[PDB]
């Protein structure tokens, strides 16, 4: 079962996420409207492409690790 | 010959063209297709389907087969360089002599998280970011920023006592050997290098920052100490495993190479130091 959607103003950035080169995934997160990729782990954790390394409960906090990573800066799709 | 070498030992003339070489990759536009090629691995590699680079038994022939192809086109610049390695269970903290401005250059700057010294440092203007996801372009790194700690040598040595080289389901919950020195579970030996190095090297483009290499060569160094430590343990699974690249099948993006080909270094290289099997 997929994770609920979400939409919040996180540290002045618009994160979305939504059930749905790259894995054919089942959620997805945007950063400003720019699509980010986010990956589930076998434990129901979550990564995204800019912070793969360091597992994260869910989604929104996947998006909020992403939009820490970027200090600001746009996101570029994948 | 082709040695590799504990990156602390590197003479200056070693260093110089180690750096030199990498430096012409990324000016001949070699470099970036690596980064490219790894995270289009790292996005599609996934628990409950197809899985090849990471989180599953052929992490480590996979990044085997990726560093002597990323080693061939620096001797293709300059015969005499090898990759070196970073212990960084020796070599743990941000006064090691890896990050200092003759080699990789120190941690970023506290604003952004800009290298601002060394070869790599975006105002040399020799270091591009162009395959990134984070759109800034220059090399960004948080030494110890978001984990306190590198690991152990005694948290290696609890890593190298496990004696299954991998277990089903073979992916990023497995118990066993290749998942604990990933770092999925446990008290996790890659994975935490990435994190606490941060910027580039904590995302799929971490071959972006330098330091990708020497971190991966150590990880390949930790497969031979654990094939030294168990040599009646081998690469599993063994055949028919959906999803799971077999010993004897062959491996993406390559195709012409298989998990077997890879397990044995010394057909490609040896190290400066390597203990024998032994009690
Ligand atoms: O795993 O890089
Ligand atoms: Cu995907
Ligand atoms: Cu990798
Ligand atoms: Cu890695
Ligand atoms: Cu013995």
């Amino acid at each position: 079962a997929a994770p609920e959607s979400f939409d919040e103003v996180y540290k002045g950035r618009r994160i979305q996420g939504r059930p749905a080169h790259e894995h054919g995934g089942g959620y997805e997160v945007f950063v400003d409207g720019v699509q980010l990729h986010v990956m589930r782990n076998a434990d129901g954790s979550w990564i995204s492409v800019v912070s793969h390394y360091d597992p994260v409960p869910t989604p929104r906090a996947a998006a909020r690790a992403a939009v820490d990573e970027l200090q600001g800066a746009p996101l570029l799709p994948f | 010959m082709t040695v590799r070498k504990n990156q602390a030992t590197l003479t200056a003339d070693e260093k110089r063209r180690f750096v030199a070489a990498v430096l012409e990759l990324k000016r001949s536009g070699r470099y970036d297709e690596f980064v490219r090629t790894h995270n289009e691995f790292i996005m599609s590699d996934t628990d409950s389907g197809e899985r090849t680079g990471h989180r599953s038994p052929s992490f480590l022939p996979w990044h085997r087969r990726f560093l002597l192809d990323f080693e061939q086109a620096l001797q293709s610049v300059d015969s005499s360089v090898t990759l070196p390695y970073w212990d960084w269970s020796a070599d743990r903290t941000v006064r090691a002599s890896l990050w200092a401005p003759d080699f990789l250059g120190g941690t970023g700057r506290s604003t952004d998280g800009r290298v601002m010294d060394g070869p790599f440092a975006a105002s040399t203007g020799n270091w591009p970011i162009n395959v990134r996801v984070d759109s800034r372009t220059y090399l960004r790194r948080s030494l110890g920023g978001s984990v306190a700690e590198l690991p152990t040598r005694a948290e290696v040595e609890s890593v190298l006592a496990i004696s299954a080289y991998d277990l089903p389901p073979y992916n990023s919950a497995s118990e066993g050997f290749r998942n604990h020195l990933e770092g999925w579970r446990g008290v996790n030996l890659h994975n935490r290098v990435h994190v606490w190095v941060g910027g580039q090297m904590a995302t799929g483009v971490s071959p972006n920052d330098p330091v990708f290499w020497l971190h991966h060569a150590y990880v390949d160094k930790l497969w031979a100490e654990w094939q030294r430590r168990h040599p009646d343990s081998a690469y599993v699974p063994t055949g028919g495993t959906p999803d799971v690249v077999d010993l004897n099948e062959t491996m993406k993006p390559w195709n012409t190479v298989r998990p077997a080909d890879l397990l044995d270094h010394t057909a490609y290289y040896t190290f400066d130091a390597l203990e024998h099997h032994h009690h």
